[PDB]
């Protein structure tokens, strides 16, 4: 659950 | 981990100024990264994204088309490309390992877009538990980094916040130390400007 | 954009009470993958921010048991169940789901203690500033609380007001305490025209003002 990249 | 930036200082409108990350302590190459500025409001702003190859460089539209992000996965350097600066731009920027979110963030590094000239500051001591202290005046850009026997003075400190006066900037900073320790020992007040590029160590005497 | 607006701007904490920050979006911050994207940064006084939580609820590694995140559609919320010292700074939320990623306006949150006294000090103009040809006179009043404090100047013992420049620092995060520098700026030869110098501060702790003066 690392934030995804744009 | 560790970061370390670079590359701050004073801008005159319209130009354009470079900064540089010193990446440590984990494998560079493996992580993206990102840029963060505070505004003098205190105000946070995410200003540019890239993943860990050096790709899908992103940014908002305040600054997309005038600040450049890059790497080099080599050096182990994350770097900052900003042009035809405006005023909203000045702010501390932040340089930041980003995972889960912006997990391990650098000190930040100064930036300044304004007209007027850099100008150093001057150092007074300030004498008579003791307390004691340092008074720098009259410089700019902000900012100063103030410490007490070259950081070996930690504790019984604190450095008041600079004021704007005449477009000048003015702080004190305060230090309180045993009777016993002085003058019996030497008590320094070492200030440091970076925009200026210069340092003074003031020795506090009777 | 997605807009974050926080509540309260301030909160004010005894030790041991607990803190709660809500964060507000002016939409849903759902990520196409379905999963929210909330994050919660602390700025303690003089430091870069730090993460505390990501994914609205779960803790970074090293951020202790009481702080708790929670919330969905629009409403988040942080939670400091037994609140210490070194929790006093800044707050904000922020959204990472929709770009451009945003951030909240900030909480500030203070810490409750018990009234103290400042700690006087007036130091005259050095002889390095008097070549200059001015004169700074300065006073730190240090380690009270709460913040709010008077100091007034006296020259000769007339009031003096023109000049006068004040700067407080943030709160204390081992003590919970403000600190503040009064300096009285002059030229050399206004100073040296007068004698008796004196600042004085009044708090709401004695009615008595503290009173420190030097002469020449």
């Amino acid at each position: 659950d690392t934030r995804p990249a744009p | 981990v560790k970061l370390v930036e670079s590359g701050g200082g004073l801008v005159a409108p319209g130009g354009s100024l470079k900064l540089s990350c010193a990446a440590s302590g984990f494998t560079f190459s493996s992580y993206p990264m990102s840029w963060v500025r505070q505004t003098p409001e205190k105000r946070l702003e995410w200003v540019a994204y890239i993943n860990n190859g050096g790709g899908n460089p992103y940014y908002p539209d305040t600054v997309k088309g005038r600040f450049t992000i890059s790497r080099d996965n080599a050096k182990n350097t994350l770097y900052l490309q900003m042009s035809s600066l405006k005023s909203e731009d000045t702010a501390i920027y932040y340089c930041i390992r980003q995972y889960y979110g912006f997990d391990y963030w650098g000190q930040g590094t100064t930036l300044t877009v304004s007209s007027a000239k850099t100008t150093p500051p001057s150092v007074y001591p300030l004498a008579p538990m003791v307390t004691l202290g340092c008074l720098v005046k009259g410089y700019f850009p902000e900012p100063v980094t103030v410490t007490w026997n070259s950081g070996s003075l930690s504790s019984g400190v604190h450095t008041f916040p600079a004021v704007l006066q005449s477009d000048l900037y003015t702080l004190s900073s305060s230090v309180t130390v045993p009777s016993s320790t002085w003058p019996s020992e030497t008590v320094t007040c070492n200030v440091a400007h970076p925009a200026s590029s210069t340092k003074v160590d003031k020795k506090i005497v009777p | 954009d997605v807009l974050m607006t926080q509540t309260p701007l301030s909160l004010p904490v005894s030790l041991g009470d607990q803190a709660s920050i809500s964060c507000r979006s002016s939409q849903t911050i759902v990520h196409s993958n379905g999963k929210i994207y909330l994050e919660w940064y602390l700025q303690k006084p003089g430091q870069s921010p730090k993460l505390l939580i990501y994914r609205v609820s779960k803790r970074f590694s090293g951020v202790p048991d009481r702080f708790s995140g929670s919330g969905s559609g629009t409403d988040f919320t942080l939670k400091i169940s037994r609140v210490e010292a070194e929790d006093l700074g800044v707050y904000y939320c922020f959204q990472g789901s929709h770009v451009p990623w945003t951030f909240g306006g900030g909480t500030k949150l203070e810490i409750k203690r018990a009234d103290a006294a400042p700690t006087v000090s007036i130091f005259p103009p050095s002889s390095e500033q008097l070549t200059s040809g001015g004169a700074s006179v300065v006073c730190f009043l240090n380690n009270f609380y709460p913040k709010d404090i008077n100091v007034k100047w006296k020259i000769d013992g007339s009031e003096r007001q023109n000049g006068v420049l004040n700067s407080w620092t943030d709160q204390d995060s081992k003590d919970s305490t403000y600190s503040m520098s009064s300096t009285l700026t002059l030229t050399k030869d206004e100073y040296e025209r007068h004698n008796s110098y004196t600042c004085e501060a009044t708090h709401k702790t004695s009615t008595s003002p503290i009173v420190k003066s030097f002469n020449r």
